[PDB]
RNA sequence: GCCCCGGCGAGGCGCAGGCAGCCGUCGAACCGGGGAUGCCCGAAUGGGACCUCCCGCGGCUUGCCGCACUCCCAGUCGGGAGGGGGAACGCGGGGAAUUGAAACAUCUUAGUACCCGCAGGAAAAGAAAGCAAAAGCGAUGCCGUUAGUAGGGGCGACCGAAAGCGGCACAGGGCAAACUGAACCCCGGGCCGAAAGGUUCGGGGGAUGUGGUGUUGUAGGGCCCGCGGAGGAGCCCUGGGGGC
RNA sequence: GAGUACCGUCGGUCGGAUAUCCGGCGGGAAGCUGGGAGGCAUCGGCUCCCAACCCUAAAUACGUCCCGAGACCGAUAGCGAA
């Protein structure tokens, strides 16, 4: 999950991953309260990757 | 009312310098503003002087009857700056105008320095 | 010519058509707000003089001020007898500098030129004022107001740099006397004036 | 508020298990500034379902919790399972 | 040599100043005239 | 903590010596540079704040833009400005008492502490209606002397300069008026051009004077009358070199 | 280049003393054959200047920051705070 893989793909996929990455994080929190415990952190910046990706394409 | 106005000046005798006006702009020579309306009465290239009404502040003006009373030059009022300088050819209005050299206007001037000769009189 | 005249009439009011002229113009002025902007100045040649062209960018401000001195409030704690005075005290700023001040203070994006003295009563004193609005581009396009826009030009009548307060910080001497006036007040622990 | 950015956790102790078992309610730990409409929203397109009602309240934490009923059509059971309990 | 410094005013913009004198201009064409009309004299 | 360009060259995950695990040879961590995101209050500004939270009106398409006060240019379309903060230094105003005089009232403390207003990276000053004295100098600022001197003062306690001389550093320019009389300035659009510039189409100003000229001591300038030419000086970077 | 220069009176300030500067009040010019200064005021000479409009770098003052150094202190010391 890197730039390289994200610039080559087109907005819809974009959004639709967000939407995807943003559920499992809502789920691994919730299961958090009761192993690898960095995948929330990886999580958050994949996130972080997509959104300031599809802003620079939205931008130019 | 203004102090610097000595006497009423009939529409009539004002229509009358202000075709006057118009018709020495077209053929004859016209001074056009205060400035240079004072230097020809000082000078003595003027034959007829024509001041408004509407002026704020007076202290514009207010010379050139006395100065014209002592070059022994005519005058006369009109009620209008903007319609003064449109007859004068400009795009702003005009506090005073002096003809000089009148060309198919010595008619009109004459009548007009007779008829504000015998109104001042 | 249209210039001299006007400071011969204005050189001495009594003698003059502007006497008559004065009382019913401050008949009116009496009745109208403290700072009022005007379309033309009164004293054209004054205005021109000072500093005036007929451009965007300049304003023309009539400012109204109480004649006098000044009264000092009532001291609290105890002072010696040569501190106790209140009422015979004058104003080291002179009245056309606070009008100066008073104009700026309503108009606060403008600079203060010059001012001129327009008139005189038994209670008020009268004063016409010269703005510039340094961001017009007409303004920063003429050279003998360019100079306006710049960055220490700002708080002019504030500080002390209209021709009223040079006068009054005393810099129109020079040689015996001005000893204490320059290069400023503060520089010599304020004992000049 | 937007959805998918409004529900931030699913709450699993004692009682919204006895909830989840006897009146067909979840319970989630949701954003500070989302209203119930916006609530209902974010709960109806993130699991496809139809709300019935949403309650609301502040907690000495800080954390907005919100118990949101269920239609009796749907079981919220299953929606419990499938998520990570 | 009288070659212009650039200095910035109130605002962001730009403004030339002579380095003999002080004076403080917009325009290039202005520049030019004062510097040949006020200081021609230094040949 | 996200992205990109360079450097370094294998480890990295703050103060912070732990557990479980992830990132990195597609060149990380780290360092220089440039971007993105950036909740609420706060000059706080669509309107309200006894609680950093609440309540709206228009326009578009649930998401977005606009909507404060005092003003300028305009004009019922729009384009601009100001407010707040900053250790010490800076400019302009208002202004005590302790204390000393072995008491104390002129005086001193002191134009001091403190208060109000206004600016900047420096501010203020600045180009003789001057200083001098049989000789002359040539804007302003700063240093060393002049000097505890001239002089002020219950002539008490105390207060207190300047010119000049030696140095640092150096620079001079523009208006108003007289004479001309629209030959003028800005704003937006379109054409040429790398840019600077040029050229057009409208609108706003201006005869209550835009622009040109001119800026000084027995003077300078204007007006009037004659001779005349080649040398000056700046703005920009398609391009080519060099040094930091 | 006019309520200006100047005259008188009051208040403040200054080393400025009958000869400092600021302000208030009452008077108030000439304006190129013109005007001002030269430590009480006036007269005559001699010398020096041209106010009442505007702008201006360098040489200076400071250090909330940065760099460098020290016959400075060495944890009750040194900034209140290693
Ligand atoms: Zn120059």
């Amino acid at each position: 999950m890197k730039p390289s893989e994200i610039r080559e793909m087109s907005i819809e996929e974009i959004d639709k991953k967000i939407r995807e990455l943003r559920l499992e994080l809502a789920k691994e929190r919730g299961v958090l309260t009761m192993e690898n415990p960095m995948v929330i952190r990886n999580l958050r910046r994949d996130i972080a990757r997509l959104l300031t990706i599809k802003r620079e394409k939205l931008r130019e | 009312k203004p102090s610097y106005v000595k006497f009423e000046v009939p529409q009539e005798l004002a229509e009358k310098a202000l075709e006057a006006v118009e018709i020495a702009r077209d053929t004859g020579r016209i001074r056009k503003g205060t400035n240079e309306t004072t230097k020809a009465v000082e000078r003595g290239q003027a034959k007829l002087v024509i001041i408004a009404e509407d002026v704020d502040p007076e202290e514009i003006v207010a010379h050139l009857p006395p100065l014209c009373e002592e070059k022994e030059i005519p005058y006369v009022y009109v009620p209008s700056k903007k319609e003064l300088g449109a007859a004068a050819g400009l795009e702003v209005p005009a506090a005073s105008v002096a003809i000089i050299e009148p060309g198919k206007a010595r008619e009109l001037v004459e009548d007009i320095a007779m008829k504000v000769k015998e109104l001042m009189k | 010519g249209m210039y001299k005249y006007i400071r011969e009439a204005w050189k001495s009011p009594k003698k003059s058509y502007v006497g008559e002229l004065l009382k019913k113009r401050m008949i009116q002025w009496r009745r109208d707000p403290v700072v009022k902007r005007i379309e033309r100045p009164t004293r054209l040649d004054r205005a021109r003089s000072l500093g005036y062209q007929a451009k965007q960018g300049y304003v023309v401000v009539r400012v109204r001020v109480r004649r006098g001195g000044r009264k000092r409030p009532r001291w609290k704690g105890g002072r010696k007898p040569s501190k106790m005075g209140m009422v015979k005290y004058s104003p080291k700023k002179s009245l056309q500098w606070i009008a100066e001040e008073k104009a700026a203070r309503k108009f606060p994006n403008l600079e203060v030129l010059n001012s001129y003295w327009v008139g005189e009563d038994g209670m008020y004193k009268w004063f016409e004022v010269i703005m510039v609005d340094p961001h017009h581009p007409v303004i920063k396009s003429d050279p003998k107001i360019a100079w306006i826009a710049g960055k220490a030009h700002k708080g002019r009548v504030f500080r002390g740099l209209t021709s009223a307060g040079k006068r009054s910080r005393g810099l129109l001497n020079k040689g015996k006397g001005a000893e204490k006036v320059r290069p400023s007040i503060r520089a010599h622990q304020g004992k000049g004036k | 508020m937007d959805p998918y950015k409004v529900i931030i956790r699913p709450l699993v102790t004692e009682k919204a298990v006895s909830l989840i078992e006897r009146e067909n309610k979840l319970t989630f730990i949701v954003d500070r500034r989302a209203t119930k409409q916006d609530i209902k929203r974010a709960v109806e397109e993130m699991f496809n379902v139809k709300v019935a009602k949403v309650n609301t309240l502040v907690t000495m934490k800080g954390e907005k919790k919100a118990y949101v009923k269920l239609k009796p059509e749907y079981d919220a059971s299953e929606i419990a399972a499938r998520l990570g309990l | 040599v009288l070659k212009a410094i650039k200095i910035e005013d109130r605002d962001g913009e730009i403004l030339f100043r002579c380095p003999r004198c002080g004076m403080v201009f917009r325009s290039a064409k202005a520049y030019t005239r004062h510097v040949n009309k006020a200081h021609g004299h230094l040949f």
